[PDB]
């Protein structure tokens, strides 16, 4: 459990595909749930699968509404309209979308009121009675587990539209209009010169002097739009899910002595690190010694805060960036972690590789060595 | 008001009004971008593009004041003003389907043709200055057009796009929509040729740069060119506004600082593509061009 | 009759993807010693060539793994080493001139000509065809 954990942790932080890093950090969760179930906390590891089914369900359903709005503007290609580079400044365009992706983003980062912030806390604070060495990389899951769903957040839905940006995409520029810029005294498709652009109409500049030896398109204002009330259903429903259940875990309205709907569902239960302890806990306590994972979970937001967010966005100090100008690419940041987190991300943590490796081609060529022996 | 009444019957078109609030053109587009130009001078008083999508959000960009301060002024002076006293007249206007207009203003100044064009597009703005030249002498001209851009705050308004770019400390060329004096701008450290390292310009203080590659750079066959693309940034409202520079060789960057806060609350920059350094000479019969695009990316 | 006429230098035309708004071109010059990579001198010099894939853990970084290197090469082709193991790997269907950056070594410290780059190839609204060599047109 605490090996997948950490590898569906690593193995998300530097995807491009949306749908990916999903699975990697679902594999995270189910790895958590598996560790919960090694200390015998059956009542947690249950209460951790109730809650992270609903919230991955509804990110899910999310990112799927979110791609089949994009798909009208990148195309049906899953390798454009799955990518998170091409996706920045959705949060104008699908509000729906971006609520509900906000609320599985922070129910799985561990912050309250929501739903597995009760289940991933509890776990840690049993991973912690159970081993200290355990905990820490638990809890480095955690912090790592907010900075890459914020980083999946502010890729997908803030900035802007990276595919229809001026910047890069030359093809929704306003050359393409009748309107010529310098008057009307324009027109007819152009054929240049590299000379003429490289002597920038400044003629005095003509000494290459010699080798070395498209309109008519028309484009139109498109813009991505939320999806039909079918897809938007599942996903309220989803989002009242995530916010009320975990409420069946914690006492809810807790008077006195009171038993949640989850330990008297499993009254008989195994639970070798609490045998002794019939301790009733409190909705308003529990945030209070839960500030470490709480603490953590906001460092990686603000890691994620600091390489995602936007320019114009008030959160980002300009003074910090020019702190972080790092000039001349320094080869020190490069290859200490984005080249490595970025292989280690592209090459699905090398294993599978190995699997081509070592066994599927193996098992190939040892299918032809039979095949032989049964031929000559 | 007759001179109203005759361009709206011979010039107005969808997108296109004519109004006497001294006459000024209206501009506009399906989206509800909206551009306000005086016609007694070239001057553009108002641009509100629409940011938002909600039924209102068309978002003020330019930092207008009364008597005619602020906001985008082309300036044309000679140093071998050609503004001053100048009778613009409109020549024509143009239309794409009322998503994009344009208006001509045509000026003579000695025997120099000067032609305005200013157009508007659903996500930018264009301000273009042609002059052709008609005499027996070649000219030499100094041109500049500057927009002084309204940030909400003095704090969180940036430039982004002029790293790397050398900076030299310049006094801003004097012209008659300013809102602060050239001497009170501490016209310019005199002459450093300084070369930006930090990725973003910071306008919380009183500065005053141009953007260029230096003089005498401009003679080798291959040096660091001028910045075509550059991005003011305001965090008071989160909008991010591209300015593009065509036919001049400078970017005249400008902050008031203190001074700021005498002429109103709203935070303000003036920036824009000049040609200062080096004068441009136009021969007889040739034609000089230059344009500033602020464009939008705010509804992507 | 020459005092070198200049320390050595390889100067850089960049052809940005985006036309201008009056539909010219966009051009941009650079000069860099010979020796570094593409992607060492375009960084160096602040021209984009990642594009959306600037921000950190979007790219490779030099890794050459990420198709985000990925620039077309114009004129120069001379002065660069031919196309590599991870090049080959990553430009299957692609034009031959579409070249890796990163994967580029621009001559040697002792070099003098020219290289025009196109960056961001896949952004572009135009095209380049070349003419019986010689002159080089864009549409
Ligand atoms: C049980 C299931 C199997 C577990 C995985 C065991 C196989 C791992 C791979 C292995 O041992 O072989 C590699 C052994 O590799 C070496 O020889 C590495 C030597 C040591 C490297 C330096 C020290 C380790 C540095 C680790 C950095 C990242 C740390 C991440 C920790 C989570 C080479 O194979 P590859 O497929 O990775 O080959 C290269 C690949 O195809 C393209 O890159």
């Amino acid at each position: 459990g605490i090996i997948t954990v950490l590898l569906g942790a690593t193995l998300a932080l530097a995807q491009k595909d949306i749908k990916r890093s999903l699975a990697y950090y679902t594999m995270s969760q189910l790895g958590y749930m598996m560790l919960a179930l090694g200390m015998g906390s059956y009542r947690t590891a249950l209460f951790h699968l109730i809650t992270h089914a609903y919230s991955k369900a509804l990110l899910f359903l999310a990112s799927g509404s979110l791609i089949h709005s994009m798909g009208t503007i990148v195309g049906y290609s899953p390798d454009k309209s799955q990518n998170m580079v091409l996706m920045g400044g959705l949060t104008k365009h699908v509000p729906i979308t971006k609520t509900s992706f906000l609320i599985g983003t922070l129910s799985l980062c561990g912050i309250p009121p929501l739903a597995c912030f009760w289940s991933k806390d509890e776990i840690l604070n049993d991973s912690w009675v159970y081993s200290p060495i355990f905990a820490i990389i638990a809890y480095f899951t955690a912090g790592l587990t907010a900075f890459y769903m914020f980083r999946i957040y502010l890729l997908t839905f803030e900035g802007h539209l990276n595919f229809f940006c001026k910047n890069y995409s030359g093809k929704k520029s306003s050359s393409f209009y009748s309107i010529s810029l310098w008057g009307k005294k324009e027109l007819k498709t152009i054929n240049q010169k590299i000379s003429l652009l490289n002597l920038l109409t400044m003629n005095n500049k003509e000494r290459a002097s010699f080798f070395s030896k498209y309109f008519e398109n028309k484009n139109i204002s498109l813009y991505p739009y939320e999806s039909d009330n079918t897809m938007l259903f599942p996903l309220i429903i989803l989002i009242m899910f995530t916010l009320f259940v975990g409420f069946i875990g914690i006492p809810f309205n807790q008077e006195g002595m009171d038993l949640d709907i989850l330990t008297k569902w499993l009254t008989p239960s195994i639970n070798l690190l609490h045998s002794n302890s019939e301790n009733f806990v409190d909705w308003y306590e529990f945030v209070i010694n839960a500030i470490f994972s709480i603490s953590i979970a906001f460092f990686g937001i603000f890691i994620a805060f600091f390489f995602y967010k936007p320019i114009y966005s008030s959160l980002k100090n300009f003074d910090l960036i020019n702190s972080f100008d790092k000039r001349g690419q320094k080869r020190i940041l490069g290859d200490n972690i984005i080249t490595i987190i970025y292989n280690w991300s592209a090459n699905r943590g090398y294993i599978d590789a190995f699997y081509s490796t070592f066994l599927i081609k193996g098992i190939r060529s040892l299918s032809e060595l039979v095949s032989f022996f049964d031929r000559r | 008001a007759a001179l109203v009444e005759s361009l709206n019957d011979q010039f107005a078109r969808k997108g296109i009004n004519f109004l006497e609030s001294s006459p000024i053109v209206e501009l506009s587009v399906r989206n509800g971008s909206s551009l306000k130009l005086q016609l007694s001078n070239a001057h553009v008083t108002s641009y509100k593009p629409k940011v938002y999508w909600k039924d209102d959000g068309f978002e003020e960009v330019l930092y207008t004041l009364p008597l005619s301060k602020g906001g985008i002024g082309l300036v044309l002076n000679d140093v071998t003003s050609l503004l001053a006293g100048a009778e613009w007249s409109v020549r024509d206007v143009d239309s794409d389907s009322f998503d994009a207009v344009q208006v001509e203003l045509s000026c003579t100044s000695g025997s120099l043709e000067i032609t305005y064009v200013v157009s508007l597009y659903p996500e930018s703005m264009a301000s273009a200055v042609l002059v052709k030249n008609n005499g027996n002498k070649a000219i030499g001209l100094t041109s500049a057009i500057l927009s002084h851009i309204q940030f909400k705050k003095r704090s969180g308004s940036g430039i982004q796009g002029l790293q790397g770019c050398s900076y030299c400390s310049h006094p801003p060329l004097s012209s008659p929509f300013e809102i602060v004096s050239p001497a009170e701008a501490m016209k310019a450290k005199l002459g450093e040729w300084t070369t930006q390292e930090v990725p973003i310009t910071i306008l919380k203080n009183k500065l005053s740069r141009v953007y260029t590659a230096p003089p005498s750079e401009r003679s080798k066959k291959f040096y660091r060119t001028t910045p075509s693309k550059y991005e003011t940034v305001d965090q008071g409202r989160e909008l991010v506004f591209r300015v593009i520079r065509m036919g001049y060789d400078d970017i005249l960057v400008s902050s008031p600082g203190s001074l700021s806060e005498k002429y109103g609350r709203d935070y303000f920059i003036c920036t824009g593509p000049a040609s200062i350094l080096v004068p441009v000479t136009v021969n007889p019969g040739e034609e000089w061009r230059g344009a500033q695009v602020i464009e939008h990316d705010n509804l992507t | 009759e020459e005092e070198e006429l200049e320390p050595p230098y390889v100067g850089f035309a960049f052809v940005s993807s985006v036309l201008l708004p009056d539909g010219t071109p966009d051009m941009h010059l650079r000069s860099a010693t010979g020796g570094q990579k593409l992607r060492d001198i375009m960084l160096d010099n602040d021209i984009d060539l990642y594009g959306p894939y600037a921000r950190p853990l979007l790219n490779c970084a030099g890794g050459g793994t990420c198709a985000s290197c990925m620039v077309e090469v114009i004129e120069g082709k001379e002065l660069l080493n031919p196309r590599t193991e991870k090049e080959k790997e990553h430009l299957k269907k692609k034009p031959k001139n579409w070249r890796l950056a990163c994967q580029i070594t621009v001559g040697t410290p002792e070099s003098r000509g020219m290289v025009v780059i196109q960056q961001l190839p896949e952004w572009k609204a135009h095209e380049w065809k070349y003419e019986k060599d010689g002159p080089i047109v864009s549409e």
